């Protein structure tokens, strides 16, 4: 038989292993297919009824999770368009901290509809301009849907109710307990005239009993042991050092040079006397506990035991700073008797044991403090990891509420209203860009549908009833999860809400990613290495 | 001939070498022709590691496509040389080279020697340069003309909404760092990028942004009225150049030597503290130290106990920029420290972004150095914006450096072609044919533009040539109606040095390619 | 099909069959230690790669020495370890119960 | 749902097992052999 040799020009100068795709049929449609596959991968984990997923990475580590960002991080994607979608989702996670699945669902829907718009006859530029016009209109419409702005962010009973919705979709069936725990921990440290910093909430995981035995502590817990023979204090003055608890020496090489016998006899006694004087001078200021970030010498430990000083060491360079913030102490690079202003104060310091784990606890009787800790108890490491992820989501929700106080209804009410008003706007646009606009509105129906598909009901009836009830003027009506037959419910009365800022950023980033993917026309790929 | 000496050699003789060169040039232009104009399409490039790059630049596309050809290497080097001097015009270069070679081959395939076409090329080049010397427009170079030039050069890289944002920043920075002499010096405009807050937030700052902050927890995060000290003296532990060691007798001597080995740096820290106390008596103003060398935790502690913000290991070039912005003196020693050496800054503050820290110095009196702060949600977005910013800055600088600007959209090419057609009767011999070829090549710029807008090449070109023949106005293509338009009135402007350099380079490289007799690979296969 | 979504060699299973398979594997794990319960319980002997042997009646030890790699089955080992850590007795009743 | 061969134990295809009286009986045999070496 015969062969089709090659085409002259660029096809003959291309290296071996490289690829070149050009045109709509070889570039655009294949990208749309890849994005659709990526969206279908994570669609099933949306909402309170979304099911858990289990992933094993290339190092044989195990993840059991519902969060979309973690799932995308643990997978190994190869197609560039899916990489753009993943990067958009990660940017949304970094900017806000919740709503990394709305991005994927919306972008997939937008590209899926753009495929048929291109099939019918429209050009890519018109689709793009319609999408931008619709996005601007949606951002204009959104502020009018806001209801129930947050009133007081230092009231425990209101904060507990505001954070319940963000955790219900991760730990359905345990939302009240975790919500109350996170509310206490967050209300503890919010400072007046204060930026709320997220770092100041710490999580400690100890294997043991069920989740319901978890607790919150106003202070710190370290998984360490005491170096000395004193074990507890009842009123602690704390001195913190970043240098080793030992006799300090020259930076340049130094040798002890002796010429007579008497110096040889007296050297060790001189060193011991100096070390004793230093320890006694430190102790005379009233410090009961010394915390260091380096080595402790044997003689220094012996003299600390002589004068009843609790000695703890930890080597992280970051736990030391956080402890200094917790107790109000200032680190010292020298081994000198500290001044009163550099004293830390703690109500209790003690060594305890929880379920085979030995810990050292710095505990305050104060209600505010500077940082706080959450102690989690579970029967499996994966469960505690999932609970930690839920805690992070709740804390980020509190931070966003600090930034902006406005809430919008959830459960699909906002998306239905946006789609209705965008369709109404698009019916009055004369030109070819109206079709694109209408498609944009239809892309908002993928959010309620998914919910219904996860709840085990028929999405078409739910969407029809939502449209029918929104035609009458009820803007706060969404899907009812408890019912086994399709139904609708008032979300404002039932307290299902979500932040304005999250929805704003989600819409923006999803539209940006979809348009960026649509703009690419031809692809040149090097050979994988 | 060489085969009898080196059996492994590869050769291409007279009629085959020309075919190889022409084929490769056409292959390159067939790919690079889809970039020209604001209606060009965007390319995605993925390397072996898996990183993504979206681009439309000619130079980037040339240097990131997988190609192994000799004449392709020649053309890539020519494009790089053009880019490094002018910064704009790396696609038209390739297009014109390819079309010139194709037109020359059209006549060579009929039995004509290439030297005739070469002589025609030279004569046509001289005539075209003379014509371009009289088409140009000289102006005052006010802010509005520079706005037009920068916008024209920027709409071909990004969409309109972002171009309207980048134009103001580019023009404002170039005007801000300019003196009425002493030609414009870049490197006084620092490009910094932060990955957040979608790219419509790209901005210009009349100060500096430094990608590092204060390393002590007890330093103030915001300073309202600050003196700026800029130095490169070291506050780290330093040792003698000659070998040395300590020889003590007991513990007390060891302690004495330990405290003795720090005075050489404690003296410098005390000098700084004394100067700060002398100048900032009451605790109302601020004091900020920017150092190019390291600082110990001991020196950091000593400085922070007084209320000093200190940064270590700033980049070398900043040593100049701060001096031009804050207005002090960058000093290497502390033996003459006085209040003239200090600069002034009206706001100093810090911003934390994830794992990174940034420091903003703002509200200077008359800063001669400014910063372009890029923002966006991805990395390829920032890279593309950076390339666009480079193009715009080079365009504005070239506009100011010359006293003239040239109308665009293809008007000058049509004018040159029409002027060249009436010049060829004068010359003698077959060289006229070569002149003809040159003229046709100059029409590759309008044609492609029309073909990128969805029109037909020939009828639109005929419409364009219908004008400029009865009304001598410089007319070009209108990329949304296809009708002729007066380029100058609309606001489409092109640089003069770019066109001159482009003509010179294209003619030289095409002439040198057309005279190659045979291609040889007879040396050592590898240098091993 | 020209360019695939995930890396070659990624294995995926979903639906009722994978849940039924997980339930099936848990039965094998529970059967491993089933007959060591009560006043009339035997004990097991396990040999490792080097040749050393270990004879035990404690459920947590036996589950530890088995090189289980099934992701659904590792949970039963984890709960046995947790029970051993917390109370110290009853590390076989929990496995049979689950 | 076709419970096709699924992996539970590492190196499942090479490891062996003995359960019940047979295992017990094997032990006895070994012991007897050792004793019958020392009896003389
Ligand atoms: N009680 C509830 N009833 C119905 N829908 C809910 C309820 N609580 C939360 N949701 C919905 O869950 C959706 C998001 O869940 P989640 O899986 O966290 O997605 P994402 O991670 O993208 O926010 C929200 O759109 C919200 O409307
Ligand atoms: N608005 C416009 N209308 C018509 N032509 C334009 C317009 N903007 C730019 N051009 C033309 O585009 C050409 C430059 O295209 P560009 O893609 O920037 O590549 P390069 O500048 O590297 O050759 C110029 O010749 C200019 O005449
Ligand atoms: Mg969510
Ligand atoms: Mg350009
Ligand atoms: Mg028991």
């Amino acid at each position: 038989a015969l062969h089709v040799p090659k085409a002259p020009g660029f096809a003959q100068m291309l290296k071996e292993g490289a690829k070149h795709f050009s045109g709509l049929e070889e570039a655009v449609y294949r990208n749309i297919q890849a994005c659709k596959e990526l969206a279908q991968t994570t669609r099933t984990a949306y909402g309170p009824n979304g099911m858990n997923k289990m992933v094993i990475n290339h190092l044989e580590k195990l993840f059991v999770t519902n969060d979309a960002a973690t799932i995308l991080r643990e997978l190994e994607v190869q197609h560039p368009a899916a990489k753009m979608i993943v990067m958009a989702s990660h940017m949304q996670e970094q900017e806000v901290g919740d709503g990394t699945n709305f991005v994927l669902v919306f972008a997939g829907a937008l590209l899926e509809l753009a495929e048929e718009l291109l099939r019918i006859g429209l050009s890519v530029s018109e689709v793009i301009e319609g999408y931008e016009i619709a996005c601007r209109k949606a951002h204009e419409i959104l502020p009018n849907l806001v209801c129930c702005s947050a009133k007081n962010l230092r009231d425990i009973d209101e904060v507990s109710s505001l954070l319940r919705t963000s955790i219900m979709s991760k730990q359905y069936g345990n939302e009240v307990f975790l919500a109350k725990l996170i509310a206490q921990a967050c209300v503890s440290i919010f400072p007046d005239s204060g930026h709320f910093n997220v770092d100041n909430i710490r999580v400690c995981k100890i294997l043991g009993s069920g989740i319901s035995s978890s607790s919150v502590l106003h202070g710190m817990v370290f998984k360490k042991e005491t170096e000395g023979d004193v074990t507890s204090v009842k009123d602690a003055k704390i001195a913190v050092y970043s240098c080793p608890f030992d006799g300090m020496i020259t930076e340049t090489k130094g040798t002890v040079l002796i010429k007579t016998a008497e110096e040889l006899m007296n050297f060790s006694k001189g060193e011991e006397n100096l070390m004793d004087a230093q320890v006694k001078a430190i102790a005379d200021t009233g410090a009961n506990v010394v915390v260091t970030g380096g080595k402790v010498a044997d003689m220094a430990l012996h003299y600390a035991n002589k004068y009843n000083i609790m000695l703890v060491r930890l080597n992280s360079k970051w736990d030391l700073r956080r402890l200094c913030k917790t107790v109000g102490a200032t680190a010292l690079p020298r081994l000198t008797p500290p001044v009163l202003e550099e004293m830390g104060h703690c109500d209790s310091v003690y060594l305890s044991e929880v379920g085979d784990t030995q810990v050292v606890v710095f505990k305050h009787e104060k209600e505010d403090g500077a940082i706080s800790t959450i102690v989690l108890r579970g029967s499996t490491d994966n469960l505690m990891d999932d609970i930690e992820r839920a805690v992070d989501d709740g804390v980020n929700t509190f931070k966003v509420l600090t930034r902006d106080k406005r809430l919008v209804p959830g459960g699909g009410a906002t998306e239905i209203e946006l789609a209705k008003q965008i369709t109404s706007y698009g019916e009055t646009c004369p030109g070819l860009e109206q079709y694109a606009i209408k498609k944009f509105a239809e892309a908002f129906e993928a959010i309620p549908r998914a919910l219904a598909e996860n709840s085990g009901v028929k999405a078409n009836e739910v969407i029809s009833k939502l449209y029918a009830v929104h035609q009458e003027g009820n803007k706060n009506v969404g899907l009812d999860i408890e019912a086994e037959v399709p139904a609708v419910k008032d979300m404002l009365e039932a307290g299902i809400l979500d932040t304005y800022l999250g929805k704003y950023w989600a819409i923006k980033l999803a539209t940006n990613a979809a348009v960026t993917v649509l703009r690419v026309d031809q692809i040149i790929m090097a050979k994988p290495a | 001939a060489v085969k009898t000496l080196n059996p492994k050699a590869e050769v291409a003789r007279a009629q085959a070498a020309l075919a190889v060169n022409i084929s490769a040039a056409r292959g390159l232009q067939d790919v690079l022709r889809t970039n020209l104009g604001p209606k060009g399409t965007m390319k995605m490039l993925v390397s072996g590691a898996g990183d993504i790059k979206l681009t439309k630049d000619g130079n980037v596309l040339l240097h990131e496509m997988q190609i192994q050809h000799p004449t392709a290497s020649l053309i890539a080097k020519v494009a790089t040389a053009q880019d490094d001097i002018t910064g704009d015009g790396t696609t038209s270069n390739v297009l014109i080279i390819g079309e010139l070679l194709k037109q020359a081959d059209l006549y060579i395939s009929e039995g004509l020697h290439p030297r005739i076409i070469t002589e025609g090329f030279e004569a046509a080049k001289e005539k075209a340069l003379q014509f371009l010397e009289e088409v140009k427009v000289s102006r005052e170079m006010d802010r509005e003309t520079l706005i037009d030039v920068a916008r024209t050069s920027l709409r071909t890289k990004v969409h309109a909404e972002l171009a309207d944002v980048l134009t103001e920043a580019v023009v404002d920075s170039i005007l801000a760092i300019k003196k009425q002499d002493e030609p414009i010096d870049l490197f006084m405009i620092e490009i910094m990028e932060m990955k957040h807050k979608s790219e419509t937030d790209t901005s210009l700052i009349r100060g500096l942004v430094l990608d590092h902050g204060a390393r002590h927890p007890d330093m103030k995060k915001r300073v309202e009225d600050a003196y700026i000290l800029t130095c490169n003296v070291s506050l780290e532990y330093e040792k003698t150049e000659v070998n040395s060691g300590f020889f003590y007798k007991s513990a007390e001597e060891r302690e004495k030597l330990v405290k003795a080995e720090r005075k050489f740096i404690e003296d410098r820290v005390k000098k700084i503290i004394e100067l700060k106390r002398k100048v900032c008596g009451d605790s109302d103003k601020g004091f900020v130290v920017i150092n190019q060398k390291g600082i110990d935790p001991f020196s950091l502690d000593a400085l922070s106990k007084e209320g000093i913000v200190a940064l270590r290991r700033a980049k070398r070039r900043n040593m100049e920029r701060l001096t031009l912005a804050c207005g002090g003196v960058a000093l290497n020693s502390f033996d003459d420290l006085s209040p003239d050496c200090l600069g002034h800054a009206g706001l100093v503050y810090e911003y934390t972004l994830g794992e990174e820290k940034f420091t903003f110095i703002e509200k200077c009196n008359n800063p001669r150095s400014v910063t372009l702060l890029i923002k966006g949600p991805n990395k390829h977005t920032l890279t593309q914006i950076k390339d666009a910013v480079r193009d715009g800055l080079r365009a504005v600088k070239n506009a100011i450096d010359d006293g003239c600007v040239v109308p665009g959209a293809g008007a000058v090419e049509v004018a040159m072609a029409e002027a060249l057609i009436k010049h060829k009767p004068s010359v003698k011999g077959r060289a006229q044919l070569g002149v003809q070829a040159f003229a046709d090549a100059l029409l590759i710029i309008p044609k492609v533009l029309a073909q990128n807008s969805g029109f037909d090449l020939q009828e639109t070109l005929v419409k364009i040539q219908a004008e400029h023949s009865e009304s001598g106005q410089l007319v070009g293509v209108d990329l949304n109606t296809g009708e002729p338009m007066v380029a100058a009135e609309v606001g489409v402007w092109d640089n003069y040095c770019v066109k001159k350099q482009l003509l010179h380079s294209c003619t030289v490289i095409a002439t040198n390619i057309l005279l190659v007799d045979e291609i040889m690979r007879a040396g050592m296969s590898f240098l091993k | 099909t020209p360019v695939i979504l995930l890396k070659e060699g990624t294995d995926s299973s979903q639906g009722i069959p994978q849940l039924v398979s997980n339930i099936s594997a848990c039965q094998v794990i529970a059967e491993a230690v089933r007959t060591t319960l009560g006043p009339r319980g035997m004990d097991k002997l396990i040999v490792d790669g080097r040749g050393k042997a270990t004879i035990s009646n404690d459920g947590a030890t036996i589950l530890k020495l088995l090189d289980v790699v099934h992701p659904a089955a590792k949970t039963l080992v984890d709960i046995a370890k947790s029970q051993d850590a917390e109370v110290g007795d009853g590390t076989t009743s929990v496995t049979l119960l689950a | 749902e076709y419970g096709r061969p699924f992996l539970i134990i590492k190196d499942q295809d090479r490891k062996s097992r003995l359960m019940g009286l047979e295992a017990l009986k094997s032990h006895i045999m070994a012991a007897k052999a050792v004793a019958n070496t020392m009896r003389t």
